[PDB]
């Protein structure tokens, strides 16, 4: 019950998703062949949240893998935990999008979206009680930015009441990996602000800092980054799967984290994160976990909360803990940093405590923060977008696929309005 | 699944192709024939038959029949399909008009048919790879003739071409300025992205970095062979951050008429002096921006960058790639145009470059190929247009071109178009 | 009791029939030599429905094989399960029909039909209680279209009350296999609408889709297609041969499936159909079987039900199942797709549940749907027929065999009327 | 059970027959005699005797006695029944009148009797296969004489004829237009379906696709031998979707006077260049519609198709056949007449074509023979009628024809009939 259906997109989503399903399968005792060999029976009670059952103990993830190119999934199915997925769920075309939002959304993905929906509806209709849709993609690419937002609009129009949460990789400020990022980001964001309930903004540059600074990793592959993203995606959906002293459903977070309809962009975090040599110098207790959760150096988004104020916050703990400690620490954080929390919200923290921790850890915690400092990210993209758009830097690649320059102006105006709204609610009462 | 049709025009393209397909066969365990000994991603370049024979997905076309006749007698005689190798009666004789109007008309309908028989045999068509010379003859006229024919039969399909751009000082033909401008005028509106290389620039690299005082054309081609392998490595192999041929068009071409990137390949190092080099990611990345390593003799710092594609290979960590590009962005000498804050497209592949036996490059661990679009190439066009203007003012060799299907006016139209393109490069390079 | 006599025709019928008798013999334990070696005694209790008995345990099918050419049957008798048939039942001429309906019906088959009837009457008179006649043929050929309809008229005039069901292969819309298909189809249909009780329209193109899409078969021979047709022909006659919680006789289906006398054209289906690699990702339960039964991609006819409305439907299940599930699923389908079902029929589903499933399957189901969308098939043939007939495209081959142009006009008018009638009953009350 | 009577007229038919019956004997394990070594479907072409000797069901007739006299001395001397081989006193000398009126009258009663002794020996008569030349002599007069005699003795029985239609440019006789029109006028109302081939067209195929610069007549005949084997493979062998000789009449002949299909055979490939070919069903199916592979030098795209019979052989999957035909129907260049939405008749057989030792064709796995009726052949008739009009206007060679049993009027009646047929082809090709 309260089933979640996972949607992929592009190379980023498919690579992140493949790691998410390896982590989830690990905490539920699911072998790469699909059989269950877990020890605790609790991990099997709510296994229906992500997995469908079959004969012989085989469990099939409720995942839909889609890309405009099959090279990425062929890697997915060939790699570990790739044979787990249902073959019919690999929906793909032949000609990929050239990192342009127009092709993925209007031309290339348009003719393939129907094939995906026919799999989504079939997956959704098998759920006793559908909780929501989970999408992993990237705003800087073409498939994820274009097709991922096309799917979002299609599903929202078909399942208006269900919760839709997106874990989107955002372009980093320091260095880019695609020359047309401002166009893909601006156009993709124009869709997200209207057709999703809670977007978890992350960027690789921030995860590079975490691996370099905290984990002291000298050879951080994309597998290491994707594991970090996986852990936070597992954290926000643990109450649905395990019991605890205080539960938090996805809609429970959205209600507590989204004051206004359009301010639904979150910057996640995780704890504990320690190197292999620094593990023997740590207490591993609630007071320190809460300390690094709010540390700006341990957040998976570029924007620093110190530059703005927290509208709201969520702290989904895991492992058996003293509820007294948890509340005292959250209150302690609230008192010290009273300047960092918006004042017209008397309480800015939503708490939850799951009983079962991730494998190999006695304790854990996932941080979710809706901060007005996120306005920096969108404002930075606006500056890049308007720079290129001022002299038709690359439009012909977009307008030739069916787009129009008017849509470019509308997307920029909408993003600027959102930045204005985030700034407006950063000021105190009256 | 993916595919790439390789069309090799003229002596340059055919001889460059010989190196490309000696590398591809080596990158896939092939045995100089279609056979693979007693090796699974070849499908992008090699068609397969039930006999166990893999057939290259390439078309060799030449009006002259001496270079191709050597392939039919070479070690790869039994590799290519005999009808892929198309030969004519008489060459174009360094004349664009002959290649485009008189002799090309008698072969174009034949090469285009064999392209058709390949296009419909692909599970999905991705684009065309064109190898040709810019000096002239078949490479200047036939290509512009073929490019216009592909533009209509296949429309929006990607068309990438590798051109041996004329060198500033070195020259082997007297009428290159006529052929260079005439082909460019007829290829601007039908080509997506043209990668430029100069014989002189690679000549400098082959002795300055590789310790060889006697580079033949085989040596230059083997260097070009590596570049094309890197460009198409994403299709052929797995990687952390892949890139597709259709991505270059949007990433490198800001405007439809400005699609002439340079080329680079950093770890061009002798085997002996490689023992004294760390060959780390930050250093090779910096080598790409040095004038001493460009494969086109045009100095980047004379102009402003407009787009860059870094295609790494082998043992590469994306964190290092992030750092190296960040530092390069910091350097003030490396100037990017203001209207392009997003300057880099990045691609990472897990397959280290393979070294051809008897070759000159070292057994490197990691390599990077850089494809940069710069306003500096505007100088080369201006230099080329000056040479054309000198000859045409005297009508130095016009009678040859006019008398073989062309006309006097086309000289004026071609040159003014080049003037507009040179003007366009100036407008793009200025802001506010 | 309730014996069925099987009639073949042409190359299509003879090839389909040879596979049908291999499947039937498999579920009754009948060896290719005629001996019985089944395990369950239930498969032997009602073996008289199709087989006649002889000395030594030999069982002889009640089949009549007829063609105007002996090349096809010589393949039948030479192949497996060919020696099973009674030699006297191979009734054939020497000069075949040149794919023209006129020759098979008026000239070539006319002089041979009497030889067939003398075998049909002999077979029928040996039945304790004759249920009906089963004919397999093709409307695009000459023998099946011409002679098969000639037999139909002869038997209907001789056994007016018995039920006659035809499993006819219909020309595909995409590509043809005979230039004169519109003439053979139109003339053959002119006879079917008046002299048969229930026609099961199928076309090869649809079965090609099923093999390509569902079964993921890369080398689909005609044996694979004929097996699909065999399974549905076995399904509709399982209640006569095995017990179940709820039985459905052939006349039971005809009553529930044919509201008006002329609307007796059905488009069958089957389930489960899964590839060899996708079997381990399926539950194999009633809810999913009913889901793909109504899927337009799993139907053995070109016409898509979404373009029209279901007049009636039948769902002959096999295997031991929960009757509660079956009724709930049929009701569930009825509620969701209420637009697809005609409204002046309060209940559009006829259900049945046989206890014994096909060999190697725990569960199965056969779908039969009388849909107004079938009007597309006949309208398409009408367009082709009138195109050729407008300028005497090939008439001389037909009029020279004894036909007349008046018959061509009458056949077209009758087919157009049937299309009109199907369209008329697609509109709601008043 | 089934049967086919093969009548071979003239030097062309007799020499074409030599190849046909060398193939049939090979397709059935026969040993160049009637003997089969120490092989069951032969009954369609070979009669059997208690001695173990199989007798071909064919009649060789010629007024000249040099070609047949060579058979009696050849390797197949002991195969044919001696009375099947009918020879005359003096040939027709390229004159239609001699073949039809003077010399034919002295042999027709003899060949017709031997046909009678074969027709009554068949369990069931299916049709006649006629091989003859269109150039003239026996093939033009004797055939039209024999065709009229068969039309009355056997009435509605199928009569299929294989004609060596005159080539557009190549010619070996000066009076072909006279013989071609005269025989056509007397065969329209007595023939069911005439399959056309041109020596020039096969000459192009034999060097363009088979790599041979020296085709003899043996090479052309061996190519025609394959076609007839494919046409009659359904009778001779088992298959998934068989076709009978009486089916061609209705499938290909929309109107009684328009019964002149072209011919094609796709996998005509050299053995050496077959190693570089997949030879899949979709590609060979597409080759049938290319002007480069037609066995008659008439371009299909100059007109509209009206009917097509695809007779596949060997390892073929009917699903692939469905797909390939579907795509071909999609192509706009391949235009079918509007009043024939149902354009294709399909036949599939399990027997791969057999290669004659010493032959030129490759050991193909699957093959397709296409028999298409097109309005393009109207151009050939118009060209032929023009040549006749030029000669007749001057009465260039009339005196030869008038003086040997014919009459002046028949020239006018024959030509006007051809004019009507050319008019008929135009009416069929126009709609509304
Ligand atoms: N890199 C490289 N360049 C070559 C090679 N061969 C020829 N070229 C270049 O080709 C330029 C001239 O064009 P060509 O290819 O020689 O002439 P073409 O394309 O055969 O046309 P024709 O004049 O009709 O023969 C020269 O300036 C050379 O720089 C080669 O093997 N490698
Ligand atoms: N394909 C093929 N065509 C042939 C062959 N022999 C002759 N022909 C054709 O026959 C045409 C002329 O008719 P012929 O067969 O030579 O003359 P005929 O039928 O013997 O009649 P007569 O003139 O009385 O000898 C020529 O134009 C040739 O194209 C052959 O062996 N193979
Ligand atoms: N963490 C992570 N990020 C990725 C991965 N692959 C691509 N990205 C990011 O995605 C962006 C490129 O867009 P991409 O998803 O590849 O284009 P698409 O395939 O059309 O969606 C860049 O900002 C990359 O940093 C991956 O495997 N892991
Ligand atoms: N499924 C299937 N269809 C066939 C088979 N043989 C012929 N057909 C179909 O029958 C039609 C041809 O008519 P046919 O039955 O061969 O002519 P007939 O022998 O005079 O009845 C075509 O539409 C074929 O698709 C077969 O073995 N299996
Ligand atoms: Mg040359
Ligand atoms: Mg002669």
């Amino acid at each position: 019950m309260r089933e979640i259906v996972h949607l992929q997109a592009g190379q980023c989503g498919n690579q992140i998703g493949a790691k998410f399903w390896e982590v989830i399968s690990d905490e539920h005792g699911i072998d790469p062949t699909g059989a269950y060999h877990g020890d605790s029976d609790l991990q099997l009670e709510r296994i229906n949240v992500y997995y469908n059952e079959a004969t012989g103990g085989k469990y099939v993830p409720r995942a839909v893998l889609v890309d405009l190119e099959p090279g990425t999934m062929d890697s997915v199915r060939s790699g570990p935990f790739g044979q787990i997925f249902r073959p019919d769920n690999f929906v793909f075309g032949q000609s990929g999008a050239g990192n342009n939002w127009a092709k993925g959304h209007y031309t290339e993905g348009a003719e393939l979206v129907d094939s995906v929906l026919d799999v989504v509806r079939k997956e959704a209709e098998s759920c006793d009680c559908l909780q929501g849709f989970q999408l992993t993609h990237s705003l800087g690419g073409g498939t994820g930015s274009g097709m991922g937002t096309l799917l979002i609009s299609k599903i929202r129009e078909e399942y208006p009441d269900r919760i839709m949460n997106t874990f989107s990789v955002v372009p980093s400020p320091k260095v880019s990996d695609t020359v047309v990022e401002p166009y893909n980001a601006t156009l993709s964001v124009h869709q997200l602000v209207e057709n999703t309930d809670e977007t978890y903004c992350i960027d690789n540059e921030a995860l590079y800092d975490i691996c370099f600074r905290t984990l002291k990793l000298t050879t951080p592959t994309y597998g290491d980054l994707n594991h970090l993203v996986s852990a936070t995606m597992s954290g926000v959906t643990t109450c649905l799967r395990f019991p605890g002293q205080l539960n938090a459903d996805l809609r429970k977070l959205a209600v507590n984290m989204v004051p206004f309809p359009r301010l639904h962009f979150f910057m996640p975090g995780f704890a504990p994160l320690t190197s292999r040599g620094s593990q023997q110098y740590r207490a591993l207790t609630v007071p320190e976990l809460t300390q690094q959760m709010f540390d700006a150096k341990n957040m998976m988004a570029a924007c620093d909360p110190r530059h703005g104020r927290y509208l709201t916050v969520a702290a989904i703990f895991r492992g058996r803990m003293s509820m007294k400690e948890v509340d005292e620490q959250m209150l302690n954080v609230q008192n010290k940093n009273s300047s960092y929390f918006v004042e017209w919200i008397p309480n800015n923290v939503k708490t939850a405590v799951c009983d079962i921790p991730p494998r190999g850890l006695k304790m854990s915690a996932t941080f979710i923060g809706n901060s007005t400092a996120i306005q920096e990210l969108f404002k930075r993209i606006s500056e890049q977008f308007t720079a290129m758009f001022r002299r038709k830097a690359f439009l012909h690649w977009y307008t030739g696929e069916g787009m129009d320059e008017m849509e470019f102006t509308e997307a920029e105006s909408n993003m600027n309005d959102l930045v204005s709204e985030y700034q407006q609610y950063q000021d105190a009462t009256a | 699944m993916r595919e790439c049709i390789s069309v090799h025009i003229g002596q340059a393209g055919v001889q460059m192709g010989n190196a490309c397909w000696e590398l591809y066969c080596l990158e896939h365990g092939i045995q100089q024939d279609g056979i693979i000994p007693d090796d699974s991603s070849f499908g992008t370049f090699f068609s397969e038959t039930g006999s166990g024979k893999h057939v290259p997905r390439a078309v060799f076309v030449d009006l002259e029949q001496t270079v191709i006749g050597e392939i039919r007698t070479g070690h790869y005689r039994s590799l290519f399909h005999p009808e892929q190798l198309i030969t004519g009666k008489e060459d174009a004789a360094n004349n664009y008009a002959r290649g485009h109007y008189t002799i090309g008309k008698e072969i174009v309908d034949s090469v285009l048919d064999r392209v058709r028989k390949m296009a419909d045999q692909c599970s999905g068509l991705q684009g065309f790879l064109i190898f040709h010379s810019f000096g002239g003859g078949t490479g200047s006229g036939f290509t512009s003739l073929l490019m216009e024919r592909l533009s209509v039969d296949y429309g929006k399909k990607s068309k990438l071409e590798f051109s041996v751009y004329p060198a500033p000082q070195i020259s082997t033909a007297v009428v290159e300025p006529y052929n260079s401008i005439l082909t460019t005028h007829t290829t601007l509106e039908h080509s997506d992205c043209a990668f430029m290389v100069d014989n002189e620039a690679i000549y400098d690299i082959c002795n300055r970095n590789l310790d060889i005082e006697r580079p033949t054309y085989t040596n230059l081609n083997r260097l070009i062979g590596q570049i094309v392998s890197s460009i198409t490595a994403s299709l052929r192999f797995d990687g952390a951050l892949n890139v597709d041929l259709t991505e270059f068009q949007t990433n490198l071409v800001p405007y439809p008429r400005i699609h002439f990137p340079l080329v680079t390949y950093s770890p061009i190092i002798s085997a002996e002096k490689a023992y004294h080099e760390q060959l780390s990611v930050p250093e090779i990345t910096n080598a790409c921006f040095e004038y001493s390593n460009q494969m086109v003799k045009c100095d980047p710092r004379r102009g402003k960058y407009m787009a860059c594609c870094l295609l790494y290979r082998g043992d590469v960590v994306p964190k290092d790639v992030n750092a190296a590009i960040a530092t390069i962005k910091t350097r003030k000498s490396i100037q990017f145009v203001d209207w392009c804050p997003t300057g880099f497209k990045v691609g990472i592949n897990y397959q280290p470059p393979t070294a051809v036996p008897g070759g000159d490059l070292a057994k490197v661990q990691r390599a990077v190929c850089m494809l940069s679009n710069t306003t500096a190439i505007a100088e080369a066009w201006a230099r080329l247009d000056h040479k054309f203007d000198l000859m045409y003012s005297k009508r130095a060799f016009v009678h040859w071109y006019v008398g073989e299907g062309m006309e006097e006016g086309e000289f004026s139209e071609a040159r003014e178009d080049m003037a507009a393109l040179e003007k366009d490069y100036e407008e793009v390079g200025t802001e506010s």
